[PDB]
C-alpha cells in the first residue's frame, strides 16, 4: 500500500535517530530494515510504538505516508469529483450513470450518490430514478441500525439538501444526542447535520424543531474532545439569534444575527457571506427552504461554488 | 445554510 | 493494546456484513477470525482495505479502537495533566521534578516541559534550571534540522509563551512558508505559531514582523487541504485589523477589531472573549507582550484557564 | 493572544 516505511526512515534520520533507537525492544534489526524498506507490512501496534520512539504524531505519520486520502482512495476521488461537476455540469450525465447503480454498495457510495442528486437538482437536470428509490434506499440503509458512524451523519447531512425535512426527520432523531468524539472528521459531520437541520427548521418556521437542534449543538459543547467548528459556531449562533428574534421578538436579536453575518465578510469569507445574506433575506420574507443558487460545501474548509 | 459534507 | 479487531466486528455486524464480505481477496477465513478476535496483529495495509469494505472512515475506525489520543500513550496523559496543574499549582513541584530531567527524551516531552515552565511563570514559581538550559536545549534540538513536524510547531508555539521573541525568532523563519497539509492536528499547530507570533509582534509594535505573519497565515488559505481554524481566522483577523489601524490609522480598522472581539462574546466564548478584551486594552496602551493572567490553551478546543 | 497547544 502506502510507503509508511520510507516515511519512518525520513523522520528518524531528520531527528538523527539510529535504527537501534526504534526497533530495540520491538523487533529484530533484520526485519526492521524490511519494514523501513517497505517490503514488509507494518502492523498498527508496531507503527504506534515507533510513533512514540520518534516523538512525531501517529496520525501525522500516516498522513505523510499518503493517508492524505480524499483522493488516494476510490471513493475519495469520486467525492472531489462532485465539486468538479458542480462547476462543469456537462460532466454529470456520464459520471452519474456510473455512480447511480452502485449507490448501495457502501455508505460512502450512497453519500456520493446524494451529492450527484444535488447537482441534478441545482441544474434542473432530470433524475426520475431518485423519487422512485430514495424511500426504499433509506429503508434498506437505516431500518435496522443501532449505532451511527461519521459517514452516516454525512449522508443525512447531504440528504437534507435533496429531500423534504418531513422525510429525513425520523432518520435524524435516533442519531442524537452525541455522547463521545471519534475524530475531527466525525465531529465535523455531526455538527453539519445540526447546522443544516437548524437552518431548514428556522426557515420553515418549525420553531420547536429549531430549539431541539440548538440544544443538540449546545450539548456537543459539553463533550470535551468533540472539537467544535469555529465557522459553524458563528453560523449556528446567527440562526440561534434569528430563532430568538422570531419568538422573544427583540430587535437586538436580529441585529446580532446581522452582526454575525457581517463578521463573515470582514474576515474574507466572501463566498459564505454572500450565501448567508441570501439566506437572511428569505427568512425575513417567511420563505420555506428551497435549494438556493448558492451551494455551500465542506471538505477541508467551508466553501461555496 | 444547508451545506454538503464530504470526508 | 488496541482492540482494532473487536471494532471491525462491531462495524461489520452493525452494517450487516458477513466475514466473507471482508476477507474475500485479502486473507483466509482462518486468520481473519484471529484478527477480529484480536489475537493477530493487523497491518495498516490490511486495515485500510477492510476500511473500504466496511465503508467507514479509516481514521474513525482507529479512533473507535482507542486511538483517541491522550489515551495512555504516556505523553498524552502528561499533556492533559498540564491543564490540571494549571488549576492546582500545588501539584507542580512533584510532577516537574519528574518531567524536567526527561525533557530532551523526545520532542513530545520537550513540549510538555515548556508547558510546565508556563505554569511556573504564571504562578511566579522559581525555575532557575530553565534560563540556564533553554539556549542549549534549543541548539541541541534544531541546530541541524531540515524538515519540521507538527510537534515542532507545537514546541515553538509554546516556546513563544516562555521566551522573548528575539530568541525564538530565528527558529521560526525556517519553518515557513508551509507547502502541504499533514493532518488536522498539524494544521492546528502551524496556525498557532502564526497566531501567537502575530500577537507578540503587534503588541511589541514590530509592524514588519506582524505583516510577515499576516502574510504567512494568508498563504495557508491558498493550500487546499490545510483546513483553517475558524476561531483562529477570527482572532488573526482582529489582529490584522489592529495592525492596519496602527499604520493606515483609520478608526474603521479599530472598530472592526472591536466588532470581531465582541462576536466572540455573542457566541458564548466568554473565556476567550475576556482574554481578548484584556489584550486590546494592552494594545491600545502600547504595552509590550507579557504573560497575562488569562491563560488560553488548545487541546480539542479553544479554552481558558480561570 | 498567545495560546498553548497540546496534541
Amino acid at each position: 500500500m502506502f510507503k509508511i516505511g520510507s516515511v519512518l526512515k525520513q523522520i528518524r534520520q531528520e531527528l538523527n535517530y539510529h535504527q537501534i533507537d526504534l526497533y530495540s525492544g520491538i523487533m529484530s534489526k533484520s526485519v526492521y530494515i524490511k519494514v523501513e524498506a517497505d517490503s514488509r507490512p507494518i502492523s498498527v501496534e508496531e507503527l504506534s510504538k515507533f510513533s512514540e520512539r520518534l516523538g512525531v504524531n501517529f496520525f501525522e505519520i500516516l498522513n505523510r505516508a499518503g493517508m492524505n486520502t480524499k483522493s488516494v482512495n476510490e471513493t475519495g476521488k469520486e467525492k472531489l469529483l462532485i465539486s468538479k461537476i458542480f462547476t462543469n455540469p456537462d460532466l454529470f450525465d456520464k459520471n452519474f450513470q456510473r455512480i447511480e447503480p452502485k449507490r448501495l454498495t457502501s455508505l460512502q457510495y450512497f453519500s456520493i450518490y446524494l451529492g450527484y442528486i444535488s447537482i441534478a437538482h441545482h441544474y434542473n437536470i432530470e433524475v426520475p430514478t431518485f423519487n422512485k428509490t430514495i424511500t426504499s434506499d433509506l429503508k434498506h440503509l437505516y431500518d435496522k441500525r443501532t449505532t451511527f458512524f461519521g459517514i452516516d451523519y454525512e449522508i443525512v447531512s447531504n440528504l437534507l439538501n435533496v429531500l423534504p425535512y418531513e422525510e429525513v426527520s425520523s432518520i435524524i432523531k435516533p442519531m442524537y444526542p452525541i455522547v463521545d468524539s471519534f475524530g475531527k472528521d466525525y465531529d465535523l459531520t455531526i455538527q453539519t447535520v445540526l447546522k443544516n437541520a437548524l437552518t431548514i427548521s428556522i426557515m420553515n418556521r418549525n420553531l420547536k424543531e429549531a430549539q431541539y437542534y440548538i440544544n443538540q449543538f449546545e450539548h456537543l459543547k459539553t463533550i470535551k474532545n468533540i472539537s467544535i467548528n469555529g465557522y459553524y459556531d458563528l453560523e449556528i449562533n446567527y440562526l440561534k439569534q434569528i430563532y430568538q428574534f422570531l419568538t422573544d421578538k427583540n430587535i437586538d436579536s436580529y441585529l446580532n444575527a446581522v452582526n454575525i453575518i457581517n463578521i463573515f465578510k470582514i474576515i474574507g469569507k466572501e463566498d459564505i457571506h454572500r450565501s448567508l445574506v441570501e439566506e437572511l433575506t428569505k427568512i425575513s420574507a417567511k420563505e420555506k427552504f428551497t435549494p438556493p443558487k448558492e451551494v455551500t460545501m465542506y471538505y477541508e474548509n467551508y466553501v461555496a461554488i | 445554510l444547508v451545506t454538503l459534507v464530504f470526508v
